[PDB]
């Protein structure tokens, strides 16, 4: 508590409030973009690249990265402590 | 191995660029060059309630 | 092109909506408690009267 | 298109039983999904959105 709103990119967020039950994203995403593997402008890599991700993107590969790496939940989400004061009466 | 279509109109220089619901996969980005894609797309499933 | 779509977002605290000892006591004040015998002994009394 | 596709590439088996389920266009799957005729629609999120 002591930033009240942290602006961050969408995938670290949903992690971290995933990972962290204190901390909850609020959604309504804007500004959507996508992450990309920056390099040179004159690179003979750059076709290849952008084929062989396409192509993982094609297959599951990156469903697999997505369900191993971040997609995961620990804690995503009346209690005893909210009727603890009656039997304290 | 002939490409017909909106991808078969650009590939013999029918046509310089095609905008419209193009998705971007391997085959079509070998063939011919893509721009950023500028809005999110993707397979999904859609079912009655 | 882009492996991971995502946009920008907003993250905040959870905010627990944790309760105390009086999470009943909240819809009357306390001089109420005093005002509500006040309600019934007078009563009693002249009752048995 | 490219659902068909990247069906094809992925699970050949699962292409070969919904060929015999194919659709013209996208309303006509629509309505079909509306009646009892389809229980799912698989096409590109953006439409399906």
């Amino acid at each position: 508590n002591k930033l009240h709103a942290f602006i961050w990119d969408s995938a670290v967020l949903e992690f971290e409030a995933s990972q962290k039950c204190d901390l909850v994203t609020t959604g309504e995403l804007f500004f959507r973009s996508g992450f990309g593997i920056g390099m040179r402008k004159d690179s003979p890599w750059k076709q290849n690249v952008s084929l062989s991700i396409l192509k993982s993107h094609e297959n599951g590969f990156m469903e697999d990265l997505d369900k191993t790496w971040v997609r995961y939940q620990e804690c995503d989400s009346l209690t005893f402590e909210n009727m603890a004061g009656v039997f304290m009466l | 191995n002939v490409w017909n279509g909106m991808i078969g109109e650009v590939v013999y220089q029918r046509a310089v660029m095609a905008v419209g619901s193009l998705t971007i996969n391997e085959e079509r980005s070998e063939v011919v060059d893509f721009s950023v894609p500028f809005v999110e797309t993707g397979i999904s499933v859609m079912v009655s309630r | 092109k882009p492996f991971k779509y995502q946009g920008l977002t907003i993250l905040v605290k959870k905010e627990i909506p944790r309760s105390t000892l009086d999470s009943f006591m909240q819809p009357f004040q306390s001089t109420l408690w005093l005002l509500v015998g006040l309600s019934v002994h007078v009563v009693a009394v002249m009752l048995y009267l | 298109g490219s659902t068909e596709r990247n069906i094809r590439n992925n699970y050949p088996y699962m292409h070969q039983y919904m060929t015999r389920f194919n659709q013209r266009g996208v309303e006509d799957a629509l309505v079909s999904l509306k009646t009892g005729k389809l229980d799912a629609f698989i096409y590109d999120a953006a439409v399906l959105n």
